[PDB]
């Protein structure tokens, strides 16, 4: 059967970047070809592999990691990057195989009053390691005073809201990622590319 | 965890908050000044009330970091602009009792009337009427009643409140650890820095004072040019080696000498340059002035306009029933929003305005990288310098017949030159010795070195000794002359309408000097020249994040006001009217008065 690629694209809604979706695919036949060949994508940068040898090709599993940032921010999804989002809400390895995706999501995303739905993580106390996941919420202890759950003077919770309207700058419009991670282990692969 | 540790981590809280409530704020604001509703100036005063209050709490929560443990300037200049708090130091009866002071002042000001004596019945407030009169009579006696009903009616009921003003103002800048009220104003000048880029709230007082000296010589010939040429108006009040009576300067103060132009205007036959006829016939519309203002920042290599700003400005004046605030100005709502409101019509007056807007939105959207605090220009008198500096390159005949609003065969008569820099001279040369001594009267009041028993003794004095202009009629200490002008009543500081002007023309030779201008500096036009374009990015980007005197020099090449840029601009004037003057007194004695 074919790739529920529809799902994670198309889907209506997608995750924070802190607390960043991750969808398993399996057991189906993938056509990347409409995904490089279509013209929807701001961003498709492939890292790992060629994207168009991806159709010759057979994997174990694919992953589909989905989220929202800023535009200025989706340069931080890259191997080697650093800042608020690489350190701590979605960090990729330096040995990254796989493709890297972005679109402009201003039309469903941004809304006139204002769209506070996605939320970052601001601070931490050290960065992510690579494909890590935080969604804690403890009170962030900046100084050497115990903060004991209570927010105050060095002692912050750690999200944050984003906040998209209509009428804000390209480099503030929300943007969705969709991270395609390929791995290939002792094991049947089951993901292939379309058989002639 | 050091104290710079801490305080830059309190600094990265406060940014996504403040950005997020200011972004609101000026949303809001946004939807008031384009639609004037009582719905829209509700969600308005609700949004500006949530930013005051959350400031407010940052304000105290950023004294916990002390400065003296800062050693990263740019983290100390953020902190520094949220440890200033200003009248919150006061008790609460003392707090409460200024700003309702502040409030009797202004609504006596925006209330003030004022009836002609010949007619009792037709009475006048300010802004329609009385300015009418003032901004257009040739009457010796009209103007006169109306400038002295204006200072009696109005004026005197403001003094015992400048009194007490003065009082509580000098009260809450001692307890912010200022000398006086005046000295806290000059703190704005203030700049910590790196080796030679300090600058003392003292410092201010003495770069003042040398640049006016160096303007008293322009100031006197331009003065004794204006003075013979009113005596054809006035022969029977005016006194060639005297001063100039107070009232028929060309509006309420004295602030412009522009409204004698026509007085004034030294060859009458050449008319001014005015394109708004070719812009008319080339069906130009609001949305063509400023596609041609975008043309020109582009020429120089600076950045287009947003796609949301061709979006979301308000260009011209929606006339659907919708009621808007007409008044031109440059918006930076943040997060890249970048708008211009301003009812635009097909004018060269209009045409320059939109230049001169524009470039308020290239300097915001060049500081935009920056912390949101050091968003603003390097000190209060850098933004509308780099606004003046568009309309000076983009009214200049090379610029007009290279958009095509002048025929290629334009012919340059020195005479319209002449008539150019007179009416230049008019506004920029005249205010300046009446800004400066407005500003040196408040100062020394506010130190005290001007007893209250002499206020409008010495505010006379100075205005005959460094204006060269004198009262008509003698005004004792039940006056309050200077809260007769809104800045007073207001409780605003005013020099900067003096640095702003001399900042300009350092900034325009800068740049002319590298676009390889050729002729007088009131000719240029750094079109084209993207040379001069990244020496203006390169002051524009730092916003107030480095000492102003810094960022002055990084783009004309020394750390301080100087004032011969703009003796060079007027340069031909100057000497053309001390050949005018040759024949006459220059200058004036400061003892004659009309009353005598
Ligand atoms: C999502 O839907 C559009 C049409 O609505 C289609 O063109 C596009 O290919 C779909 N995306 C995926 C990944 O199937
Ligand atoms: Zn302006």
């Amino acid at each position: 059967n074919l790739c529920p690629f529809g799902e994670v694209f198309n889907a209506t809604t997608f995750a924070s970047v802190y607390a960043w979706n991750r969808k398993r695919i399996s057991n189906c036949v993938a056509d990347y070809s409409v995904l490089y060949n279509s013209t929807s994508f701001s961003t498709f940068k492939c890292y790992g592999v060629s994207p168009t040898k991806l159709n010759d090709l057979c994997f174990t599993n694919v992953y589909a990691d989905s989220f929202v940032i800023t535009g200025d921010e989706v340069r931080q999804i890259a191997p080697g990057q650093t800042g608020k989002i690489a350190d701590y809400n979605y960090k990729l390895p330096d040995d990254f195989t796989g493709c890297v995706i972005a679109w402009n999501s201003k039309h469903i995303d941004a809304k006139e009053g204002g769209n506070f739905n996605y939320l970052y993580r601001l601070f931490r106390k050290a960065n992510l390691k690579p494909f890590e996941r935080d969604i804690s919420t403890e009170i962030y202890q900046a100084g050497s005073k115990p903060c004991n759950g209570q927010t105050g003077l060095n002692c912050y919770y750690p999200l944050y809201r984003y906040g998209f309207y209509p009428t804000d700058g390209v480099g503030h419009q929300p943007y969705r990622v969709v991270v395609l991670s390929f791995e290939l282990l002792n094991a049947p692969a089951t993901v292939c590319g379309p058989k002639k | 965890s050091t104290t710079e540790d801490l305080a830059k981590t309190f600094l990265e809280k406060f940014n996504s908050e403040a950005e997020e409530l200011s972004h609101q704020s000026s949303l809001a604001s946004w939807s008031y000044n384009t639609n004037i509703t009582d719905e829209n100036v509700q969600k308005m005063n609700e949004a500006g009330a949530r930013w005051s209050a959350f400031y407010e709490e940052q304000c105290k929560l950023a004294k916990t970091y002390p400065l003296e443990e800062i050693q990263n300037l740019t983290v100390k200049r953020q902190l520094q602009a949220l440890q200033q708090s200003g009248s919150s130091v006061l008790s609460a009866d003392k707090s409460k009792r200024l700003n309702e002071i502040l409030n009797t002042m202004s609504t006596i000001y925006s209330t003030g009337k004022v009836c002609n004596p010949s007619n009792p019945q037709e009475c006048l407030l300010l802004e329609p009427g009385l300015d009418a009169i003032m901004e257009n009579s040739k009457d010796y006696n009209q103007r006169l009643w109306a400038w002295e009903g204006w200072r009696s009616e109005v004026g005197k009921q403001l003094r015992p409140l400048y009194e007490e003003y003065v009082v509580l103002k000098n009260e809450m800048a001692r307890a912010n650890n200022y000398e006086d009220y005046g000295d806290y104003w000059r703190g704005d000048y203030e700049a910590e820095g790196p080796s030679g880029y300090d600058y003392s709230r003292d410092q201010l007082i003495e770069d003042v004072e040398r640049t006016f000296a160096e303007i008293k010589p322009l100031y006197e010939h331009l003065h004794a040019y204006v003075r013979a040429k009113l005596m054809d108006t006035y022969p029977s009040h005016i006194n060639p080696t005297g001063c100039l009576p107070a009232h028929l300067l060309g509006d309420m103060w004295g602030r412009f000498w522009t409204n004698l132009y026509s007085l004034t205007v030294p060859f009458g036959q050449k008319p001014n340059i005015d394109v708004t006829d070719a812009m008319v016939d080339q069906s130009w519309d609001a949305k063509r002035i400023f596609e041609e203002a975008e043309k020109f920042f582009v020429s120089v290599g600076l950045p287009n306009m947003t796609q949301g700003f061709w979006e979301n400005s308000m260009l011209t004046e929606p006339g659907d029933g919708r009621k808007v605030v007409c008044h031109p100005t440059a918006w930076d709502l943040g997060k890249g929003d970048f708008r211009i409101k301003m009812c635009t019509k097909v004018t060269m007056d209009d045409f320059l305005t939109a230049h001169h807007e524009m470039g308020h939105i290239q300097y915001d959207m060049a500081y935009a990288v920056q912390p949101y605090l050091l968003r603003n220009g390097a000190n209060e008198g850098f933004h509308e310098a780099v606004g003046e500096i568009m309309s000076l390159s983009a009214a200049t005949p090379n610029h007009l017949k290279a958009i095509g609003l002048l025929p290629p065969d334009f012919y340059e008569d020195s005479e319209t030159e002449i008539n150019f820099l007179l009416k230049q001279a008019l506004t920029i040369v005249g205010t300046l010795p009446f800004t400066y001594m407005l500003e040196k009267w408040r100062w020394m009041v506010f130190k005290g070195e001007i007893p209250k028993e002499e206020w409008m003794k010495k505010w006379w004095e100075m205005k005959r000794e460094i204006v060269g202009v004198v009262e008509p009629v003698p005004h004792d200490e039940t006056y309050c002359d200077p809260a007769a002008l809104f800045h007073v009543a207001n409780d605003y500081s005013f020099i900067r309408y003096y640095t702003r002007t001399i900042y300009q023309f350092q900034f325009q030779e800068a740049l002319c000097q590298t676009a390889k201008h050729e002729g007088p500096l009131h000719k240029c036009d750094i079109s084209n020249s993207t040379e001069a374009g990244q020496k203006l990015l390169q002051m524009l980007s730092l916003g107030k994040s480095e000492p102003w005197t810094l960022a002055l020099e990084r783009i004309v090449g020394v750390k301080n006001m100087d004032v011969r840029p703009l003796l060079n601009y007027f340069e031909p004037l100057f000497t053309w009217l001390k050949d005018q003057n040759k024949n006459s007194f220059v200058g004036w004695s400061t003892n004659w008065s009309p009353y005598a």
